[PDB]
RNA sequence: AAAAAAUUAAGGUAUGUAUU
RNA sequence: AUCCUUAUGCACGGGAAAUACGCAUAUCAGUGAGGAUUCGUCCGAGAUUGUGUUUUUGCUGGUU
RNA sequence: GGAGGUCAACAUCAAGAACUGUGGGCGCCUAUAGAACUUAUAACGAACAUGGUUCUUGCCUUUUACCAGAAC
């Protein structure tokens, strides 16, 4: 987890969607107590490093900063939700909310896969791409 | 991560700068509500916290020369060469489609290379039966043979002995009698063999090449 | 160790005599595509495997020798054929070639 | 935390209770770690103490085998010569039998290829491996480290050991030469049976009627009982010590022989990280362990039977018994063992007693361990199968022989060569008392009630056996058999096995996975499972799962229905092949089927003729039951005994035309006596086992390890089943109907074929490509069986919820159905939808246009199209526009190829033409009345727009390539329509775009020469 | 004058530019 | 002057391989790398460690 | 003072013998808290609904739906 860093203000979301041109900007919004937002903190942080080329990763807590919870809408205890060029980007699980990402990933391989399709896919400016694996019956 | 560093804002909000897009009576009775039931209604550090406590002790000498990256398995250098050993790929020969082999063929083609460099120094049970409607295509084609000559019985014993080996029996031993029908001895050498089974038979069918 | 990027990169062209001859072992051969073509409303020519599961080898013999059953030699690519890596070619060799040695010892003792 | 976990989930899984995909992957590795942590604890604590054998303890064992192989008179087994007949034959069978694993492949793993061009090089210097292989076996003494993976069966994960290359090859020529010399000097005698000649089913056959035929076992009349035993000799080859071992095979074959073998078990075993040499057991992964097991198993059942004994139920060496005889029924009646064998580990004894004999064994148990409370019937097994009445009853003098005998053979096998349990040695009685005989070999449960004691109650059941003694030649025994409760949970947890290990694969590969494993599990067991009753309740369960996988991935949400000709068409036709084993209704509605010829179009339906409805036909009949193939068999082997006698009585050769009316029949079968191959397959010994052992070695589930096809011939015939499904959905026809084959634009199906999507996958992984990009291409092969069934699953009936329409198209979709929205979605792609309406709308003005004259037409005016009626639905509007010289004379409005028009019914004026383009279901691909019914509801609908109130729809489908319109009629209309829309429809640009546009989607082509020009 | 009901719902959003 | 031998360099012609070829402000290494053994002894130069590319490197030609 | 208040606030709420602690009054008595045992859970309510967790039955291996048993 210490690997990662956090984003401490709104205004550190802001600039650090901005400023990354070249690469996926991810982000779990979530708070640190929870069962879901630990597991997923580790996840990624295993995966952060492989990916540094394409995909920049943040932490940001519902806490710290309550500002974004109305706009893009933050239930439940974390949202994976991907920037590329301030494009809020934008994909279909097969689990019926194409915005954002709610449920635990279990594999390492399997969360390169869709990091690496929204990049790839991304690159197009498509707005929608497809998760190869459809996890509805997960979540 | 520079701006990560440095701290200020504008008095600014979050959503517009960017250029976002989103995709007390009664109170304070339910707070008292509330309280009218909160009123009525960890393990491992314990484990732990006991060594915390245990280390304050150690120095800021110590703390630093600390040796900082061993690896014991050396899991990187088996990880490669197993990504190596797994990257690409061949694609398999065609001596493999697996119809062919016949053990004897394959003996006696290898003894006699083997006792060669010596000398120097000094169908399938497998395969599906024939279909119906694969079977058929090659009746026509013979028929259509046939008919082209009616003479020419070498296009006659072909459907005998063709037909013979896909299936035989009723079929073969009633063409190799029609076209039958005298000069050449060819066609009397057949039917005796595949027909004759029996003495009698054997003898009658003799008795036309005669 | 980083993942290179999923950018792809403008597929590029070679081909003599020496390149074909590399790739031979990289590509379905014309023997090997027939196995691909399964004829529709009748059923495959298969063999059982060694294991006994049934192996479909769809179109790779002609309507002619299937009836028959003959089976077709047909043309063999030589191209792909098995050959033994860098490491290991020797070590047979070797292994050989010290044999030989063995049985001399044996001939004269 | 981990450990722990670790053995939780593993029972989790036994269970068939639910724990995820990723759970199950993970939990095979941290088994193996463990199971290689305890490997290598058992290792290091025989450093310490030393070898556990005793030197007193072994000259017991090792004098027995030294007193046996004398009595037999055993040359022992030389070392091969340079110079020796069968080198070839050995080194071809050797190398065929490493070569066999890589014949079913379309690619080679980079190791793979190494092993395959050693093979190679083996066949192309015949003369220079044998010498090095010579070599090897007399000086190599060091070997390169072999690795260890395991097998999951859900239930027992199991090691597999990969050696190197080189090393396999020796180790394979000389377990071949060794087990062909072997069994040429009849060093195993009859008893030890996973042997050559009997498959194991066979073999049970053959036990129980040895049971019956011993002389006088049934009588109970004077206080008389039997007993049978099984016992897992447990650990055996676990527990198998060198330097005893080197001795055993010094006895038996040259010294640099033996001392290769002993060496060739130490090794340094590695598994990723870990490390351990093998000092004490065998590793089971090597080519000669086979012969090794069985000489053990040698040494133990000497132990059990004695010399004495032993003599007797093998015979002497010049006369030899069959597997189950003696000579006299004197020598029968010696001992209190009657029968005896052993299958790899597992025994199986018979014992004959007589109280005087009776009584003594059991009072000297009871004596040396007294219990007064009664309590050995605590810990007593039953078979839990079987109903009350018929297990074992359990009763104080019948329990105590059992712990009797049972404590008897305990105290013959040391405990440092093996160990022999109470738990895992069932024991059965047969006395006054209990009138059922009951013991499992393979994986059968056998009871055998006689005739003399049927009375105690009986149920007649599907695996039932008649049992004839060679005498009386009656039925004074019957037999029983059931599934053993350990082969229905292998199968469950395998079944589960198909739908965890794929988080992707095809539809299509999924339903390869399941005929494998059914006909697999039908074949062994023939007529037992008809009488397993938890068995075939999970034959139908395991059915469905495997239907629920697929319909899940073609929609989300699930069907009502979805028609049977889906699943059970075969593959050809573009069905997943699947089998049946289950009761399945073909609804009489799905059996409909429509056809045109240009005279009209004709229906079809059997649904009227009411009788027993059309049912799934089902493994059942198929497969014959495993008595009539043994009935067969001796007669049939008679037969072509006598027949062999005939040929050279009369000095003549067999001929085929006498046997061509048997070969499928006899368990070997005749054929196999005309095969080509099968003077070299002579040289093929122990083959039986070799396969038991491949367990070993590599990583593939071989349901079928029971049989060598080169030595058996082929055990089953499913042909007729494929023909019989096809016409119980109705015929090639009935099932087309459910296809988009129309919408191909092929008249006839003779000269098609498919591209097979599996080699499809091939092709694109010889690029180089991401993860992401790999699975992507693995769904392709799935989005074909879409399109090719999309009729059938888009209908109302299948997926109820609510339509919706494609953005520039007339086609509808019932679900979301990703994958059906794609494919459709490209086949028609720049407005294809429009252009299709346009070309048709043009033929017929370009018709008319020139018509103008005959049928005295003063106009022929094509009017204007808001660009978006094509696709819409709801309301039409005009198109073409007719006029007359006068008037003309209408009919009533009628359709195209009807016969009777007359037109005095009205006079009137001018004429209009609507094209209406429909894609239909399965429902509704008759335009007849769709047509009729727009017509109706345009002409009177207050929206629609039309020139006069005379006009003519003409519908067509894309979908079947149909076509009709309801008319009002003019002399030279009927006759002029019906001929062009005959050339309309079989010429038009924008058809043909459809047409082959889809043919790419499905893959299907046409040939005549395959061969390139 | 021989007989119709006793099962429900989410996992279904086309990008992309232009205008407001 | 001819002729012959070994090493190295440029080169016509003929083959084989790219799971192969390298690179390092980096560790050791004939002051013995790494192996073989018939147990007496015998061969004698690379082995670790990180890394780059590896179903391909550059370059043309056809056809759409 | 009394009855009644369809008025509220604040406490408790099955009963009993026996142990320990605190407080008051002159070793005894009274009150409160905790633990154990019994009654039958004779019922604080002759009434009885929903939810959470953990297990065990069916399941699309999904729900803001359930089937019908168990304990908390
Ligand atoms: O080839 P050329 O005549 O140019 O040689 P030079 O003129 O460079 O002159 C003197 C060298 O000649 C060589 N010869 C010549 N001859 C005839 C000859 C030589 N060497 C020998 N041996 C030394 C065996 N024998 C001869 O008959 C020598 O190199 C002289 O140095």
């Amino acid at each position: 987890s210490v690997l990662l860093p956090q984003l401490r203000t709104g205004w550190h979301v802001d600039q650090a969607i901005v400023t990354e041109t070249k690469r996926l900007v991810v982000i779990r919004f979530g708070r640190k107590n929870d069962r879901q937002c630990m597991i997923m903190d580790e996840l990624l942080s295993s995966i952060a490093e492989r990916v540094r080329n394409f995909a920049v990763i943040y932490l940001c807590d519902i806490d710290e900063v309550s500002d974004f919870d109305e706009m893009y809408e933050l239930t439940d205890p974390m949202t994976v939700m991907f920037f590329y060029h301030n494009k809020h980007m934008m994909c279909d699980f097969g689990t019926g909310n194409n915005n954002k990402l709610n449920f635990i990933v279990d594999d390492k391989q399997e969360m390169i896969d869709i990091l690496e399709t929204i990049f790839r896919g991304a690159r197009k400016n498509k707005g929608l791409v497809v998760s190869p694996y459809d996890y509805n019956h997960k979540r | 991560p520079s701006f990560l560093d440095q701290e200020p804002p504008a008095g600014y909000v979050p959503g517009i700068g960017r250029g976002a897009t989103g995709f007390k009576t009664l109170e304070l009775k339910l707070a008292q509500k509330k309280k009218k039931r909160a009123n009525e209604k960890s393990n491992v550090k314990r484990q732990f916290a006991d060594l915390k406590e245990s280390l304050a002790a150690v120095t800021e000498s110590e703390w630093m020369d600390i040796p900082d990256a061993t690896d014991f398995t050396r899991r990187n250098k088996r990880n490669r060469i197993q990504e190596q050993l797994n990257r690409k790929t061949y694609a398999a020969p065609d001596s493999l489609i697996p119809g062919n082999v016949d053990l004897n063929k394959l003996t006696e083609e290898r003894e006699k290379l083997l006792q060669s460099q010596i000398d120097e120094n000094l169908r399938v049970n497998s395969l599906s039966d024939a279909t119906l409607e694969d079977l058929q295509k090659m009746r026509t084609i013979l028929k259509s043979y046939r008919k082209a000559d009616p003479t020419n019985p070498q296009g006659w014993i072909a459907s005998a002995r063709l037909e013979e080996k896909a299936r035989k029996f009723s079929v073969a031993k009633k063409i190799i009698e029609n076209g039958c029908q005298p000069r050449s001895s060819d066609i009397w050498l057949e039917n005796i063999r595949l027909h004759e089974s029996d003495v009698h038979y054997c003898k009658t069918l003799v008795a036309t090449a005669i | 160790k980083a993942l290179p990027i999923p950018e792809d990169q403008p597929k590029k062209k070679r081909a003599g005599r020496k390149f074909r001859k590399y790739k031979e072992k990289f590509r379905l051969s014309h023997v090997r595509q027939l196995q691909n073509r399964m004829e529709f409303g009748k059923q495959e020519q298969t063999v059982l495997d060694s294991y006994g599961e049934e192996v479909g080898l769809g179109m790779s013999n002609t309507s002619l020798q299937q009836a028959v059953g003959a089976t077709s030699g047909s043309r063999r690519s030589a191209g792909n054929q098995a050959k033994l890596t860098k490491v290991m070619k020797h070590r047979i060799s070797e292994a050989n070639q010290q044999a030989d040695e063995f049985l001399i010892s044996l001939g004269h003792n | 935390a981990w450990v722990s976990a670790a053995h939780y989930n593993r029972e989790r899984i036994k269970r068939g209770a639910h724990v995820e995909k990723t759970m199950v992957k993970k939990n095979l590795g941290r088994l193996t770690r463990l199971w290689i942590k305890n490997e290598q604890e058992r290792q290091r604590q025989i450093q310490k103490n030393g070898p556990e054998i005793t030197p007193e303890e072994a000259t017991t064992i090792f004098s027995v085998m030294v007193e046996w192989l004398e009595s037999r008179s055993f040359s022992p087994i030389p070392f091969p010569p340079l110079t020796y007949k069968n080198d070839t034959k050995i080194l071809v069978l050797a190398l065929e039998d490493l070569k066999d694993v890589y014949a079913s492949k379309v690619r080679l793993n980079a190791s793979e290829r190494e092993e395959l061009a050693l093979i190679e090089e083996a066949y192309d210097n015949p003369h220079d491996t044998l010498n090095r292989i010579k070599k090897y076996l007399l000086t190599q003494r060091v070997f390169k480290p072999v690795d260890i993976t395991m097998m999951e069966n859900y239930q027992n994960i199991s090691p597999v050991y990969s050696v190197d290359p080189l090393e396999k090859i020796t180790d394979a020529y000389l377990d071949q030469y060794l087990w062909y010399e072997a069994d040429q000097r009849k060093l195993f005698p009859n008893w030890i049976k996973p042997s050559d000649s009997e498959i194991p089913p066979l073999l049970v056959y053959k036990w129980t009627q040895g049971i019956n035929n011993l002389s006088e076992i049934w009588d109970v009349s004077r206080g008389q009982s039997a007993v049978l035993l099984e016992t897992t000799l447990g650990e055996m080859a676990e527990k198998i010590d060198f330097t005893l071992l080197n001795r055993l095979l010094r006895l038996i074959v040259d010294p640099n022989i033996a001392d290769y073998i002993t060496a060739k078990n130490n090794v340094v075993i590695n598994f990723k990280d870990m490390s351990h040499v093998n000092k004490y057991g065998l590793i089971r992964g090597l080519k000669f362990a086979s012969f090794i097991f069985q000489y053990y198993g040698l040494v133990i059942d000497l132990l059990l039977l004695g010399q004495e004994r032993a003599t007797d139920l093998a015979g002497p060496a010049n006369n030899p018994n069959e597997f189950m005889q003696f000579k006299s029924k004197e020598v029968e009646k010696a001992h209190p063992i009657r029968l005896y064998t052993r299958y790899l580990d597992r025994i199986y004894m018979l014992f004959h007693f007589e109280e005087d004999e009776g009584e003594e064994l059991t009072d000297e148990y009871l004596a040396e361990n007294p219990d007064p409370n009664f309590e050995n019937s605590i810990g007593y097994n039953n078979r839990k199968c079987w109903p009350k009445d018929s297990r074992m009853r359990l009763i104080r003098q019948d329990v105590n022989l059992g712990r009797a005998v049972f404590w008897e053979i305990q105290s013959r096998v040391p405990t440092s060569l093996t160990s022999i349990k109470w738990e895992n040695a069932f024991v059965s009685v047969y006395s006054k008392n209990n009138p059922n005989l009951l013991f499992s070999m393979c994986g059968f449960e056998v009871r055998i009630l006689p005739r003399q004691r049927m009375e105690e109650v009986v149920s007649n059941d599907e695996g039932v056996w008649d049992l004839v003694d060679e005498r009386t030649k009656q039925r004074t025994a019957k037999a029983y058999l059931k599934v053993s409760e350990e082969e229905i949970k292998k199968f469950d947890s395998r079944i589960r096995g198909i739908l965890m290990a794929s988080g992707s694969t095809t539809f299509t590969k999924v339903a390869a996975k399941w005929n494998t494993s059914l006909i697999s599990l039908f074949t062994y067991f023939r007529e037992a499972i008809v009488a397993t009753e938890p068995l075939l309740d999970i034959l139908v369960k395991g059915e469905t799962r495997i239907q629920n996988r697929v319909k899940l991935g073609l929609n989300s949400k699930m069907p009502t229905r979805f028609p049977p000709a889906v699943f059970y068409t075969p593959k050809e036709l573009g069905g997943l092949g699947m089998i049946s084993a289950s009761h399945i209704l073909i609804p009489a509605s799905d059996l409909s089927w429509s056809k045109q010829t240009d005279t009209g179009i004709t229906h079809f339906r059997a649904g009227m003729t009411h009788e027993d409805e059309k049912l799934i036909p089902t493994i059942f009949r198929y497969i014959t039951t495993w008595e009539n193939e043994f009935l067969d068999s001796q007669r049939v082997w008679a037969e072509y005994a006598t027949k062999r006698q005939e040929a050279i009585q009369q000095n003549r050769r067999l001929a085929f035309e006498e046997l061509e009316g048997s070969w499928d029949r006899g368990i070997p079968r005749i054929s196999t006596l005309f095969q080509r191959d099968r003077h070299t397959l002579a040289y093929d010994r122990g083959h039986r086992i070799r396969r038991e052992f491949k367990q070993y070695s590599l990583e593939r589930n071989s349901p079928f390890w029971w049989t060598n096809s080169h030595h058996d011939g082929k055990l089953w015939n499913l042909n007729a089943y494929r023909t019989d499904v096809i016409q119980a959905l109705g015929g090639i026809e009935t099932i087309l109907e459910h296809t988009l084959f129309k919408g191909t634009g092929f008249n006839s199906w003779e000269g098609l074929f498919w591209e097979k999507a599996s080699g499809f996958e091939d092709s694109m992984q010889f690029k180089k490509l991401t993860h992401a990009q790999r699975t992507g291409l693995s769904q392709i092969p799935n989005r074909r069986f879409t399109l090719w069934w999309s009729p059938t699953i888009n209908r109302a009936n299948v997926y109820v919820g609510f339509l919706v329409q494609l953005d520039l198209t007339g086609i509808f979709l019932h679900g979301k159905i990703p994958t059906l929205k794609i494919s459709l979605i490209q086949i028609f792609r720049a407005h294809l939808w429009q252009k299709i309406h346009e070309s048709i709308v043009f033929d017929i003005c370009q018709i008319l246009d020139g018509e103008l004259d005959v049928l005295q037409i003063e106009s022929v005016t094509k009017e204007t199209v808001h660009p978006r009626k094509s696709y819409k639905m709801n309301s039409s509007a005009a198109d073409i526009t007719m006029e007359s010289v006068h008037e003309w004379e209408v009919s009533k409005p009628s359709l195209l190829h009807e016969t009777n028009d007359s037109f005095k019914g009205l006079i009137t004026n001018k004429m209009w033409f609507d094209v209406q383009l429909r894609y239909g279901d399965y429902d509704s691909h008759d335009i007849s009345r769709y047509v009729r019914a727009k017509f109706l509801d345009y002409t009177t609908d207050n929206v629609s727009m039309y020139p006069s109130p005379t006009g003519v729809m003409i519908g067509i489908d894309l979908a079947y390539n149909m076509y009709d319109a309801y008319g009002n009629w003019f002399n030279g209309l009927k006759p002029l329509i019906q001929n062009s829309m005959r050339t309309i429809m079989k010429a038009n640009p924008a058809l043909y775009v459809l047409r082959e546009r889809i043919r790419k989607g499905l893959q299907i082509y046409q040939s005549s020469v395959q061969e390139p020009f």
